[PDB]
């Protein structure tokens, strides 16, 4: 039962192997994303800051104005939640890591005998 | 008349050195955008330090009952570890400082 | 009295025009745009009138 | 070549610290509470290291 | 009149401030010296090791 | 003018929360320090014994 | 054991004066137009310490 | 209660606001002409404050290069030092 | 590519006329 | 020992390699230095023109 | 250089003649396009080390 | 001697359908995410306009 | 020997990212030395 | 538009300084011990640019 | 195994061929965005 079992450890490790490169390239993709919120957060918030330099009366409470604290908010909450997802597949890598590693031991020993 | 002249002539170098000062301030700018992309550099290029120095002593540490052995490499392992949480942490704060 | 009301509308179209290119310069305000940068408390400081 | 805390590190009674960098080679203290952290108000300089 | 006023309204908040930091003073003392008790036992630990 | 009454005394008002805030942290902190070194001193009593 | 003692005791007296250097080059750092100046509450008291020299 | 004064200003609101940001926003809600002197007075506040902002800057890409080299070379010596120590 | 992650901060200038 | 003889001279070159980027960097620094104090006279002359300009 | 000195010299221009004639949208044109071709230029540089 | 290869088991395919799961989900999120920014953008351009 | 031999080799022939360098976590609390 | 011409020059010719230094550094760095220690094609090899002292 | 053996040795072949592959992609695509960036700068100029 050593050779099935080495060849099941085999499949296993070489499967595991692929799956950690999916999640290798899923941690630069919420990376990019992150990064290109910033930038959307950089555009909303210097036309805000811009806009206020107005004369007197022309200082007004628009629908523009009441809709861009809506946007501030909402860009907000978009990159604090692909924060949380970035942190979570940190951890799903760590995992993911641990197995690889287990996995390697047993082949070795299950490979002596 | 005179009066008009005092006042344009005050205002037009209120513009000029204005204008002069605008220019330095764009510069240094420039220079701080590439200071904070060689500091986000170094952070990427130490995290990967600290990615081979842990990968080697988690593999290291595997050995028989009989090798368990406590080499220097381990302790110096261990200080490298350490040294390398200082580095990256001081880098985050040049970052935010910056 | 008529120069007094011509006065009053032409300080208002002075305010209009500027507020104007503002909004114009706001408008065209792009992604890529070469002029963006943070900005902090922007989305609570507010004078309004 | 190697320093004397290491050495008793090495050998085999517990003669050693338990917390493994020394002070008399760290740069800073231990479990040290003080920062002397400024805050940006304008016109009011930015002095970075006031420790040293 | 309404000087006079003002001026008592300030002398609440002055001293408001002024209770509150040395509370804030007395608090942090004690905490400092909870704090030396642990290094003490750290060292009475490293002992028995 | 910089500040209107209300402005003000909101200003000193969240001054005051915060502070008085970290002072309750701060206690529980020690209570807190306390229980873990009565817990310490037990139970490496226990073991020589 | 007893030169253990003896070094606990030196590290101890070492990290005062490493942390007395450095507030007191903070306190040298400090000038004019520095942001960090105010008027401060009683600094004139002596606190419960009050060692000599 | 405020009221509205046909000239507004809210230069000296805008820069408190961008010293600390938690006081909330001065809106109206529920003397004009300048004397010659507040002319000089904005200009000088104005060229003092350029030229601290920019020697603040100055300062921090001298220590951040120096930094910057410094680790470099640090955690390259301690890596050559473990691959000797595990040969 | 296309330069989609860095701005810098300036143009040249020229205000209203 | 023809290894220790070769570590020294090797050692000997980065001496001298590191003394001429130390006597280069003086004149770069120096050289940023003269094209903004050359670059201030242009402006001198600037100012002057317009003045002869009125 | 160039295309900064130019600009800063069509601001001695009188009051009459002081225009945003065509080439004042132009020289604005070249002074993007410069920045944007030595920006490239850097980033190629950066591939080719790598 | 099967004890421990039913856990090896067990315990590599938990972390399969775990991480399986973690990707869908991030694709979706992240196509979600991206459409929701873009439209909010086009509907800043327009009340700008 | 042969078997702390081949781990060491292992170990030593590692560089900046040569092949299989990862994240771990928490083995620079392990003290299990005989 | 001649001092440009000079600081490019020179700027060049610190960035090859500081290239030869880098690379000699490690040069030094190698011991009997390191892990890229090999035999390679051909040594003696005179490269096509032979600039001398 | 000769088989492992012949394997290894010509996986890395491959890997040096695919080295060879980015660099001449590298290239081509360098002294194009070359003649791009000379001649639109020359046609502003103008």
């Amino acid at each position: 039962e050593t050779v099935d079992a080495k060849n099941k450890i085999h499949t296993h490790l070489t499967k595991t192997l692929q799956e950690i490169f999916q999640i290798e390239m899923t941690i630069e993709s919420i990376k990019k994303a992150i990064k290109e919120k910033s930038a959307f957060l950089k555009v909303a918030q210097t036309r805000l800051d811009e806009r206020t330099r107005r004369p007197n009366v022309e200082l007004c409470r628009d629908m523009a104005q009441l809709r861009l604290v809506n946007e501030v908010y909402e860009v907000d909450e978009t990159i604090q939640t692909l924060q949380q997802r970035l942190r979570d597949s940190e951890d799903t890598l760590q995992s993911l890591a641990h197995t690889k590693a287990t996995l390697e031991h047993d082949l070795a020993v299950k490979a002596n005998t | 008349n005179l009066a008009f002249t005092n006042r344009i002539a005050e205002t037009v170098d209120a513009k000029n050195k204005i204008h002069t000062h605008l220019t330095k301030t764009l510069q240094e700018i420039f220079q701080i955008e590439m200071t904070i992309e060689s500091i986000k550099k170094a952070i990427k290029e130490k995290s990967a330090f600290l990615k081979v120095a842990q990968t080697r002593l988690d593999e290291r540490t595997r050995r028989p009952n009989v090798e368990l052995c406590r080499d220097m490499a381990q302790l110096r392992l261990v200080n490298e570890v350490y040294e390398v949480d200082e580095t990256i942490q001081t880098l985050q704060q040049r970052l935010r400082d910056s | 009295s008529d120069r007094s009301a011509q006065h009053e509308l032409e300080k208002d179209l002075s305010d209009k025009q500027a507020a104007l290119r503002i909004d114009d310069k706001c408008q065209h305000l792009r992604n890529t745009s070469e002029g963006v940068s943070y900005f902090r408390g922007v989305e609570r400081v507010d004078a309004t009138v | 070549g190697l320093p004397p805390a290491y050495t008793q590190h090495l050998r085999e009674m517990a003669f050693w610290d338990p917390a493994i960098t020394a002070q008399y080679l760290n740069s800073g203290p231990r479990w040290g509470c003080m920062q002397w952290r400024d805050r940006q108000i304008r016109g009011k300089e930015f002095v970075v290291t006031r420790n040293q | 009149r309404k000087v006079g006023e003002r001026l008592e309204d300030m002398h609440c908040w002055k001293s408001e401030l002024q209770r509150e930091i040395d509370e804030l003073s007395s608090e942090t003392d004690l905490m400092m010296a909870q704090k030396l008790r642990l290094q003490r036992a750290l060292d009475a630990t490293s002992v028995p090791y | 003018s910089a500040s209107t009454p209300e402005t003000w005394a909101k200003f000193n008002h969240d001054n005051l929360l915060r502070a008085e805030r970290e002072r309750l942290a701060s206690v529980n902190l020690r209570k807190l320090i306390d229980c873990i070194l009565r817990d310490t001193a037990e139970d490496l009593r226990l073991q020589c014994d | 054991c007893l030169l253990q003692e003896i070094r606990q005791q030196l590290n101890s007296d070492h990290r005062d004066k490493m942390e007395t250097l450095e507030i007191d080059r903070g306190c040298l750092s400090l000038n004019l137009t520095s942001p960090n100046i105010s008027l401060k509450v009683n600094p004139t008291r002596i606190p419960k310490d009050s060692t000599t020299l | 209660t405020h009221s509205l004064s046909l000239p507004w200003r809210p230069n000296t609101y805008y820069k408190t606001a961008y010293n600390y940001p938690t006081l909330a926003p001065y809106s109206s809600r529920s003397f004009t002409r300048y004397t010659p002197d507040d002319w000089y007075r904005s200009n000088l506040v104005s060229f003092q404050e350029s030229n601290s902002s920019r020697h603040n800057s100055e300062r921090l890409r001298v220590d951040t290069s120096r930094l910057i080299q410094d680790k470099y070379q640090q955690i390259r010596k301690t890596q050559a030092h473990s691959t000797q120590n595990l040969g | 590519g296309a330069y989609t992650s860095s701005g810098l901060a300036t143009a040249g200038f020229r205000t209203a006329k | 020992w023809d290894e220790h003889d070769n570590r020294t001279r090797l050692a000997e070159r980065i001496d001298t390699v590191n003394r001429w980027k130390e006597t280069l960097d003086k004149c770069l620094t120096d050289l940023d230095a003269e094209i903004d104090s050359l670059a201030q006279a242009k402006e001198s002359a600037e100012q002057n023109l317009q003045a002869k300009n009125l | 250089s160039i295309a900064t000195d130019n600009l800063q010299c069509r601001e001695r221009r009188q009051h009459p003649d002081l225009v945003r004639d065509y080439v004042e949208v132009e020289l604005l044109k070249e002074t993007e396009l410069i920045r944007n071709i030595q920006e490239l230029l850097k980033r190629t540089i950066g591939q080719a080390v790598d």
